[PDB]
């Protein structure tokens, strides 16, 4: 009796991925977003970004100046390029809890990262 | 934009879905798998599950490879190539027994593979002997 | 000091997947294709299918009647539905080698399964 | 159709790409990772790699959290926030030494994470002490 959830035999094509994400302080989160496909991704500022503790994610607005808000080092992403997403939070992150960040580009590509 | 919201909701349902197999037991041609919901999503859209079995049937005392998809039914008397489950909704933390009607009784002490796929995508593979 | 390739923290949205694939004889391969997204996938007969040993995949033609060719139990795939793809081969598969099947729908979605 | 053909090629390049870390070794601000190519794709598009380090820097004898992306250079004597590798092409089965120029030497016996992502997507994460 040998049981496994999911499998490494079943894969699909990746065009976008978060290489790594983590909090850099009690109120700030960094995520590195990486275009590994072959088409330019444009208008990144119109993305939607959700962040929160696992299961309780909240939407986060772009460049509002008022927490919680996010920024991005460039709003296009060429094949092979990386941009850095920073989320600025209004309440400190707890030390004993898993968090998830999720990004949905305008074209609909959806990527997440759990730390 | 609404594709963005649909994809958001779905991908978080895929992240929060997890199932595992507690136990497997055979009677005649009917296979009983005890499934446990270890995620934080409710599971109920069983038409959209997958149940695939690869096993060795006993056909006239010859052990014969068999690979088949089984479809869900609410019918309490399911035919071969069908399966049923004894709950209407498998909630986080709960267990339920899935009943699969194989087309032939398994040949004794032959190995088998059982694949159970939730409607969201995440699945579980069990390998053992029947 | 601990290193592992990839991660369970980095995930994306799945809309299509091969639930399971394996050979059913020396000449035939079965794959179950599962639509876990939210919109119907149509004109499956215009998909592209490749199959072969890992690193030596070959294209496979639709319904040609002459191996290597493939079939599919339905030419559209609704949310939650599954179809059965059968590949008929011209030379037997070796027992001590891993194989990969790959499917590219007309809409471009690319999924694979290794057994 | 050509979107289908492009997607075909790319996805099998992702299937055939795999890297692992043989060893990590530090001298001063210089991190040396011995990278091994366990796939069947040649790796050379280092501009399209990612190298991310999270470690505890020794800033004026205070141990300070540091998370940074490092960009590739062919220069064998790279500036801080840059990395290089001692081959132009890392073939299947080969090894190469990746040298990353940290902006400060690590504070002694502090833990770190090194993330190395191939241009194709597949990556490797090393966690240990510096
Ligand atoms: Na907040
Ligand atoms: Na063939
Ligand atoms: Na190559």
């Amino acid at each position: 009796m040998s049981s496994y959830s999911i499998q490494q035999s079943q894969k699909m094509l990746t065009q976008l991925q978060i290489d790594y994400a983590t909090n850099t302080s009690s109120n700030t989160v960094v995520a590195y977003l990486h275009n590994v496909g072959e088409t330019t991704i444009s208008y990144l500022q119109n993305s939607v970004v959700y962040f929160g503790p696992n299961g309780q994610l909240q939407p986060v607005g772009y460049n509002s100046g008022s927490s919680p808000y996010w920024t991005v080092t460039s709003n296009s992403l060429q094949p092979g390029s990386k941009v850095k997403i920073i989320i600025y939070l209004s309440s400190p992150l707890s030390s004993n809890q898993y968090y998830t960040i999720q990004i949905v580009t305008p074209n609909g590509y959806t990527v997440s990262y759990m730390f | 934009n609404q594709a963005q919201e649909l994809n958001h909701e779905l991908e978080l349902e895929q992240l929060e879905t997890k199932i595992t197999v507690s136990s497997v037991s055979l009677t005649g041609s009917t296979l009983n798998v005890v499934l446990e919901n270890n995620g934080s999503t409710n599971l109920y859209d069983f038409q959209g599950f997958s149940v695939i079995v690869q096993y060795y049937a006993n056909i006239s005392n010859i052990s014969t490879f068999n690979l088949s998809l089984y479809n869900y039914t609410k019918n309490s008397n399911p035919s071969p190539y069908y399966w049923t489950i004894n709950t209407p909704l498998l909630a986080p933390g709960s267990q339920a027994t899935l009943t699969i009607i194989l087309p032939y009784p398994p040949y004794p002490n032959t190995q088998a593979t059982v694949v159970i796929v939730t409607n969201y995508g995440p699945s579980v593979i069990w390998r053992g002997s029947l």
